């Protein structure tokens, strides 16, 4: 417990997002042009994610976040694309950089923002471009403390 | 990797730095142009998407291409500054869209030396752009841009 | 950040469940005899809870836990009472006492136990048989909140 | 709020402390009695439930009521000790169930002075019960329980 946890809390100041993220291939995610039938609904139900990144076309192109609580009053008879459902509600995209300190992302985390932040690195190896690596969650940091 | 449109207001001038869209993502690309009140897009990258839907909806698209991570050639900067003042003359209020590939490069550069031409100090140009969009200009183009100086054309 | 947090981790060992708990009147809960039509489904959806205590009769009488992921495959106009859905899957109830230290509850959570524990106290006023007395629910996030603030 | 049945083994005598059921909840209440191998229940609270299903399943229910959180009157104690001694004779192995309202009161008390009567020392009796059910005896039934003296009556 507590001694492990205390230095966890202070190596918040030394670990970057780039050590505790989920890289983008293993992240639960949805194409916008996907459509609420009962099966997509169900697979989201037992996915056990409550907030899912919504991309168009390519996965490294996140346009929105779907909340579980959002699809409470969409009916799935109705075959409605997630594209539309996702700006029924403007949900925040939280963007953060690879070399951001973990405690800073934490401070960010309960400064209200979405508990899922998405990770960018700049790349220069030509115009510089941002480069999506994956997602970090508040629980990724939480576990960095409590283990 | 393509980031969301970013507005830069200064002067009572308003630029929107954007990514290059696809023809698939084109509807939404037009739609943030009309949200931001852009009536003019300046493309400076390769031609990828068809321009006729956009001026169908009343947005002029201007093709002034110069190459990947190069500074603007002199023709391009002069045309840029003059288009900018003409459009902000024609209606005060509106936005000019600029985009290259991913809005982290040449288009921020043109916004930048527009700002310097407005008589914002240089590193307050870079200042202002890098706060909203981190790590935007590369090598050669900020080397370019301090050896740039304004005869205040705006 | 970290000084507050290190201090959280330190009095994890002296703060008890009883004030970081949600007392029972504020908790999201369901009568067993309630029935999955689409509206109750929707109300659980937008409840934003993934784990809900199911009580019979009185609220201080928790019989099961409904999981959100459980109702993935019930069809809700096939309108079936929550009692039976909750006997499709018995999910174990986690019971804990008030004067339990927070780090101990942390350990209880930290392999397998439901992230929802229910809180009971013994009571000795006045004379009769002592009885257990439900106060409310504690979540793992009630404790997390005690560290990260 | 009624907690789950708890077994107290020592000596090779075996007690199960339970709640008073309602008998909407009876089938399951019988079921933990035969899982624990109780063939005899001692109730000491109000009669709320019908014993005859339990009698038909071969479990004798014995009604020896005394008041809420009072110590056992002396007749009740002697009967308790003698019933216990007779039952663990009749088969070694089996359980005796005792319950009042919620198993945190009189029933732990009778388990307790059964334990003392077997010659476990008192403080070990209490704290043995209190290991398994938190905060079990009230004050006067503890005041009762060591001006009590065992004269040996269980092996």
């Amino acid at each position: 417990g507590p001694l492990n946890m205390i230095q966890g809390v202070l190596e918040l100041r030394c670990r970057t997002v780039e050590d505790v993220l989920t890289p983008l291939e293993d992240c639960f995610m949805l194409d916008a042009s996907t459509v609420l039938d009962f099966g997509v609904l169900a697979s989201i139900m037992q996915s056990g994610h409550t907030r899912i990144p919504v991309y168009e076309e390519e996965r490294s192109n996140i346009v929105d976040m779907l909340y579980l609580k959002d699809l409470a009053f969409v009916d799935p008879e109705d075959c409605t694309p997630l594209s539309t459902i996702t700006r029924f509600y403007n949900h925040p995209l939280h963007f953060v950089f690879n070399d951001t300190k973990l405690d800073a992302v934490l401070e960010e985390f309960k400064r209200g923002k979405s508990h899922l932040a998405i990770v960018q690195k700049v790349n220069n190896e030509g115009d510089p471009f941002y480069e999506v690596l994956g997602l970090v969650t508040l629980e990724d940091v939480i576990e960095e403390i409590i283990r | 990797n393509r980031p969301a449109p970013v507005e830069v207001s200064y002067k009572h001038m308003r630029f929107l730095i954007t990514h290059n869209p696809t023809n698939a993502t084109l509807s939404t690309f037009i739609e943030d142009l009309k949200k931001y009140g852009a009536t003019t897009v300046v493309r400076v990258c390769e031609v990828t998407y068809d321009k006729t839907p956009l001026e169908k909806d009343g947005i002029t698209v201007v093709d002034w291409p110069f190459d990947d991570g190069a500074p603007p050639p002199g023709k391009v900067v002069e045309d840029w500054l003059s288009l900018v003042k003409a459009k902000f003359c024609e209606a005060p209020g509106s936005c000019v869209a600029v985009h290259a590939v991913a809005g982290l490069g040449r288009a921020p550069v043109l916004v930048a030396l527009a700002l310097i031409e407005s008589g914002m100090k240089y590193e307050d140009a870079i200042q202002f752009i890098r706060q909203k969009r981190r790590g935007a200009i590369n090598s050669k183009q900020l080397t370019y841009l301090e050896k740039y100086r304004p005869k205040q054309r705006l």
